[PDB]
């Protein structure tokens, strides 16, 4: 009868759908590797999908996925065991080397652009006429680390022009240079900005930007990575 | 430790008039006010809205549906405002009785006002559908939103149009009433031998529960990786960052699944559309092909 | 095996218990202490369900059903064959769920990400514990809990519902349904919008979040934004399950009559209670 045919057709449809969905979610990170970086024998049940090509706007070329995958950076890690499936110990400073929760990806060393081809993120001093509209204005507040030492002061907000939101605080250090801090890793309080991830002495180590009025996707990753990694790696100095 | 559910600081710039592409700018309004209240959770800007021909047709048509019901609710309240507010949930615009079949010949006071209201609702939804398609075309975007919305239209069309026609009377349709449409829903299940035995109803539920599981996980994840600009999903698709890598690895280490930044949005659209897709098939087959889901379930077929 | 990018993330640390003792992977799966706890509690609970199937005299998955103790046992222990297995399995299921959440916490710490996912999951665990623990303890017997079986748990929903008339009339249930419906509408739109931008008309460049904001402003005059939709999704879905738990914690406890009759508080308010005509006059 009709209902049995409908329900049976449906399960065949759903099985094709799940196949399609599984292979669509293999377009990044395949093929699988052994810990030594050689291709793994067992790639799983589904095969790699046929490549697809994104045409990036503003003349920035094309991406093809799946496509050739390399880290394009050295990984300062060593095996802790003689068999598959154990942790890899940092061989240096994991904060400096960009491993574990301090990891960054070699994204394009260009800034993300808005729909008009202008830099997406600018310091508020260069964005007419962006202002703080609500909440405490953090500009001028001292910045405290998790060791409860003062590390610097806020000298600007870097705003997303098209989405109208704060993304980074620009912080002046004791030596007069600045760093970006991600907005999602600070507590704006009435009389200070508190940073749990970093102790005062790790602020100088935040990766710097090559130009002072723009930040690139690569720089965002190095900065965000470094600050997140402090949760694990600066735990000795947190109170 | 800040969680990123509400913004700590709002910033505001000049009103954003939006991208142009092939949009007829003659048909965009001016910007509305900026809500600081809204701006704690998302964007502060209201407007501009686009209103061309289909917009006004849909808006006029949809208000006529809304007013047609309300005129009938006032009539039932004997025009007393105290009785209108007391009995609001209990009023109902009922379809024509079974006698009148699929005829447009029923009197206003016994189903004609229902048909009028339904006509206005029909125009309102379909014009709004063309509008979701055309607004996407003007911006050169995929038609994903229009095709996903059709899934919702499928169940609404089954309930009020396609099924009443196959059964041979408008009496089988849904009344316009708060408590009365609830009673209809409960009544429907009893008359068809309990929908829990309808395998399509079972799947519909699986997808509804799964829509909640998936948006819970997806939202939670993007907030968990917003410290690496994770909500910037398009640039993470074009150029995988540590946000996409950490999101992928959470899923892999937890339950051995693969998830790409693009791929999770394919899971999302399908989990959702399959709710009303399977739903409408389950309702279509009820009383047309299957009297009684208990009895069907005993034979399996 | 590893994703191309995975090795740099597989560092030591993040565990809540055991230091480096369980700090390893089996294929893609992180283990940790709560991986071991999850396996123990799951294996034990599956053993006990098989034992339940023996006693009942059926291996069919569509028939196996593990029932709570009958009402006359109240909140006491019960013989295995008559509700005691349900009791031990419920402890096992609770242990497996909480272990799974704390394991997600360990994974979050190693990856240096927020704890939003295990937090979101804690609401599903809350809903489960409402049905099998909080409501039954407040009502005075384990027997008010639902049975573990595919079709029998649906009978329990149907019977529990219709004890209070048409359960649609539970006002917390109306709110919960609204959040479920709205969640699914929002998930459809979010998926469609991101895919419409990444996958534009043939031969065209990828769109921008500006196009996404613009499309929604054009359509409905407001756009919540790329951060806002993720906040909204988390909130709609968490709210759906909060009001779900609430609608059942109040049913059988503060309210045990027909739910439709509850709505007479509104109708019998003194100022319109006696005015004739309408439906209730
Ligand atoms: C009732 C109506 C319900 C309709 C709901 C459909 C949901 C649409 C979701 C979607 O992805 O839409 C975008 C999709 C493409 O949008 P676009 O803007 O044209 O393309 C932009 C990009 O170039 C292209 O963008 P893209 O790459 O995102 O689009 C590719 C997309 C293209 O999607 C499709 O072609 C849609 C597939 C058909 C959907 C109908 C399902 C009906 C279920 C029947 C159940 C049987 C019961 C008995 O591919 C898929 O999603 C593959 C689907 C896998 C199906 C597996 C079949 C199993 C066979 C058995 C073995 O829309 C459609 O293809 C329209 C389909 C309309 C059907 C009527
Ligand atoms: C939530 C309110 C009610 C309830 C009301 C309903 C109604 C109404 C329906 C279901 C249906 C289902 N319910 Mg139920 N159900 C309840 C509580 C539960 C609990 C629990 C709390 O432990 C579980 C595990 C289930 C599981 C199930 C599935 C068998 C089925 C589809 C679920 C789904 O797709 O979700 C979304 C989750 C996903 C998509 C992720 C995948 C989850 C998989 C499918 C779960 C497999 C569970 C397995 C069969 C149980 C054995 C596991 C043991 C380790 C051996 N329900 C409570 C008591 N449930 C539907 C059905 O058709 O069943 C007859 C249905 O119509
Ligand atoms: C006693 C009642 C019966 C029962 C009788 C029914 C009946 C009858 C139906 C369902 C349906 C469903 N049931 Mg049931 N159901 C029961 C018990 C359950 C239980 C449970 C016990 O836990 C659950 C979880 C469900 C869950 C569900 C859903 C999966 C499904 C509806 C999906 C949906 O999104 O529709 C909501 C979405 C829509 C209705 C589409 C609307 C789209 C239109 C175009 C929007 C127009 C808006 C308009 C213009 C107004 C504008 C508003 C303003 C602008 C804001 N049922 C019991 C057994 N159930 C439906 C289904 O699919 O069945 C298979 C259905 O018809
Ligand atoms: C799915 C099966 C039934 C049905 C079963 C139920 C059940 C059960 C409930 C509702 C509830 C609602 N239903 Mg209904 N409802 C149905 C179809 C509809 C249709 C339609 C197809 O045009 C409309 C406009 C409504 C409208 C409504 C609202 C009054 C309310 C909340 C909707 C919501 O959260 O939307 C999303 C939000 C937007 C802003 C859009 N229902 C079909 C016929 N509906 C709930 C309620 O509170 O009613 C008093 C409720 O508990
Ligand atoms: C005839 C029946 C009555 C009715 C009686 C009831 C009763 C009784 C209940 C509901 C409940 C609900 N009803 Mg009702 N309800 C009716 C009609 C409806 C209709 C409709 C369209 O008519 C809708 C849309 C709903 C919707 C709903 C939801 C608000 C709610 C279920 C969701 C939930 O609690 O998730 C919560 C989610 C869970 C409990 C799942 C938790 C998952 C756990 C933590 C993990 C499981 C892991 C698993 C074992 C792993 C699987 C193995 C792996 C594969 C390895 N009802 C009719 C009128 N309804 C229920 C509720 O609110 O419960 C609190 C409830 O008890
Ligand atoms: C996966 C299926 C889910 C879904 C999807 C969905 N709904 C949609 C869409 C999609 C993809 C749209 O694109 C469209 C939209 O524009 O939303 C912003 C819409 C829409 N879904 C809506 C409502 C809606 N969807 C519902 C359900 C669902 N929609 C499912 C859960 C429900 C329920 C649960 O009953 C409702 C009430 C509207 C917000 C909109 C369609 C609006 C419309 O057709 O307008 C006509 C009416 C008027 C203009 C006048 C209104 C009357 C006065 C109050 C004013
Ligand atoms: C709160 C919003 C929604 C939500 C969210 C949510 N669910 C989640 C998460 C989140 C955020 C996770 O992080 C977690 C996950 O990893 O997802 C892949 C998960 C998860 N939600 C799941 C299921 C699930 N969620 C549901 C619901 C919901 N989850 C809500 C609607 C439902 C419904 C609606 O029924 C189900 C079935 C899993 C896929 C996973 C949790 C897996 C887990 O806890 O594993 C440990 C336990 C085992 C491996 C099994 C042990 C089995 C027992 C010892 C014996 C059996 C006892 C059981 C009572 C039998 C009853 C069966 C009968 C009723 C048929
Ligand atoms: C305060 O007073 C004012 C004046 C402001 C008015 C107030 C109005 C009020 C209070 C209105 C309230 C309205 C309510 C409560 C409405 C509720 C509606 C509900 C719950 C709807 C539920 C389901 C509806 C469905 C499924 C309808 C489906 C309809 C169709 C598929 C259309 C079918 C079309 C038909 C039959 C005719 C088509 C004709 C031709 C020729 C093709
Ligand atoms: C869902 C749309 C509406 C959301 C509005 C919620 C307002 C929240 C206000 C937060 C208060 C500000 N604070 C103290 C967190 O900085
Ligand atoms: C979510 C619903 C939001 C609807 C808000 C619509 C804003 C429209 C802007 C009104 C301004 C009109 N005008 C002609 C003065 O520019
Ligand atoms: C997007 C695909 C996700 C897969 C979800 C599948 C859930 C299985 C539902 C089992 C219910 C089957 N039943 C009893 C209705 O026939
Ligand atoms: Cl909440
Ligand atoms: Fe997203």
């Amino acid at each position: 009868d009709l209902a049995s045919l409908a329900i049976y057709s449906f399960w065949i449809f759903l099985a094709g759908l799940i196949y399609y969905l599984q292979t669509e979610n293999m377009r990044e990170g395949y093929p699988l590797e052994n810990e030594d970086g050689t291709p793994a024998a067992n790639q799983g049940p589904f095969p790699l999908p046929k490549p697809k090509t994104f045409i990036l706007p503003h003349g920035r070329g094309t991406l093809t996925v799946p496509g050739p995958e390399s880290e394009d950076r050295p990984i300062a890690l060593a095996r802790t065991a003689v068999s598959e499936g154990f942790p890899h110990a940092p061989t240096g400073d994991p904060m400096k080397d960009g491993v574990g929760p301090a990891s960054w990806v070699a994204r394009r060393d260009l800034p993300e652009l808005d729909g008009h081809g202008h830099n997406k993120i600018k310091p508020m001093k260069a964005a007419a006429g962006f202002h703080v509209s609500a909440g405490k204005n953090p500009i001028g507040l001292p910045v405290r680390g998790c060791d409860l030492e003062i590390a610097g002061k806020v000298v600007d907000i870097w705003v997303d022009i098209p989405e109208q939101m704060a993304r980074f605080l620009e912080v002046e250090l004791k030596d007069g240079s600045t760093r970006l801090l991600p907005m999602q890793m600070v507590k704006v309080q009435s009389n200070r900005v508190h940073v749990n991830a970093l102790s005062s002495d790790l602020f100088a180590g935040i990766p710097t930007i090559k130009s002072p009025t723009e930040v690139t996707l690569l720089e965002e990753d190095k900065i965000c990575g470094y600050v997140a990694g402090g949760l694990m790696y600066a735990a000795p100095k947190r109170k | 430790e800040y969680q990123n559910i509400f913004s700590q600081v709002q910033v505001r710039g000049p009103a954003d008039l939006g991208m142009t592409e092939d949009v007829n700018l003659a048909n965009r309004s001016g910007v509305g006010p900026f809500s600081t209240l809204l701006g704690w959770f998302g964007n502060a800007q209201l407007g501009p809205i686009y209103l061309g021909s289909l917009g006004v047709l849909s808006l006029f048509s949809g208000l006529m549906w809304f007013f047609t019901i309300g005129i009938w609710f006032w009539y039932q309240a004997g025009w007393n405002p105290a009785v209108f507010l007391r009995d609001l949930f209990f009023f109902s615009l009922e379809p024509p009785a079974p006698e009148y079949g699929l005829s447009f010949a029923a009197p206003l006071k016994e189903g004609g006002l229902w048909l009028i209201a339904s006509f206005f609702m029909f125009v309102a939804v379909w014009s709004w559908w063309g509008r979701t398609y055309l607004r996407a075309q003007a911006l050169g975007m995929g038609k994903h939103t229009a095709w996903a919305f059709l899934s919702a239209i499928w169940l609404w069309m089954v309930l009020g149009f396609i099924r009443p026609i196959l059964m041979g009377s408008w009496s089988e349709a849904v009344p316009y009433g708060i408590f009365s449409h609830l009673d209809w829903t409960n009544n429907f299940s009893l008359v068809h031998g309990n929908l829990f035995y309808n395998p399509f109803h079972g799947l519909s539920i699986a997808f509804l529960y799964g829509s909640a599981l998936l948006f819970a996980m997806h939202g939670a994840t993007i907030l968990a990786v917003s410290r690496f600009g994770g909500e910037r999903e398009l640039e993470q698709i074009a150029d995988r960052g540590t946000a996409a890598e950490r999101a992928a690895l959470f899923v892999r280490w937890t339950m051995g699944f693969n998830a790409t930044m693009e791929g999770i949005h394919r899971w999302a659209i399908w989990m959702a559309v399959l709710v009303t897709l399977t739903g409408g098939i389950g309702i279509l087959l009820s009383g047309t092909v299957v009297d009684n889901w208990y009895v069907w379930g005993q034979n399996h077929g | 095996a590893l994703l191309s990018f995975e090795r740099k993330y597989r560092v030591p640390g993040g565990t809540l218990v055991g230091g480096n003792l369980f700090d390893f992977w089996v294929g893609p799966f992180y283990v940790g202490f709560f991986g071991v706890a999850t396996f123990f509690f799951a294996a034990l609970g599956i053993i006990l369900i098989a034992w339940s199937a023996v006693l009942q005299g059926t291996w069919n998955p569509q028939l196996i059903s593990v029932y709570p103790p009958a009402l006359e046992y109240g909140l006491g222990g019960a013989p295995l064959a008559k509700g005691g297995l349900w009791q031990i399995i419920t402890i096992c299921a609770t242990g497996a769920f909480v272990s799974w959440a704390l394991r997600e916490v360990e994974i979050c710490r190693k990856l240096g990400i927020g704890y939003h996912i295990p937090f979101a999951f804690a609401f599903a665990i809350l809903a489960y514990l409402t049905l099998v623990l909080f409501r039954p303890v407040m009502m005075g017997a384990w027997g008010y809990a639902f049975p573990y079986g595919i079709w029998t748990h649906l009978d329990w929903v149907s019977n529990t519902g219709y004890t209070y008339g048409n359960f649609h009339y539970n006002p917390a249930h109306m709110i919960a349904i609204s959040f479920f419906f709205t969640n699914a509408l929002a998930l459809a739109l979010h998926g469609a919008l991101v895919l419409s931008a990444a996958n534009p008309e043939k031969g065209k460049e990828m769109r921008t979040p500006d196009h996404e904001d613009t499309f929604f402003r054009d359509l409905v005059g407001y756009s919540i934004g790329t951060l806002g939709i993720h906040r909204l999704g988390l909130l709609l879905s968490l709210s759906a399950v909060f009001f779900s738990a609430l609608c059942m914690i109040i049913t059988g406890t503060i309210w045990f009559d027909q739910w439709v009759d509850w709505w007479q508080w509104w109708v019998k308010l003194p100022w319109w209670a006696n005015i004739p005509g309408g439906i209730n006059g």
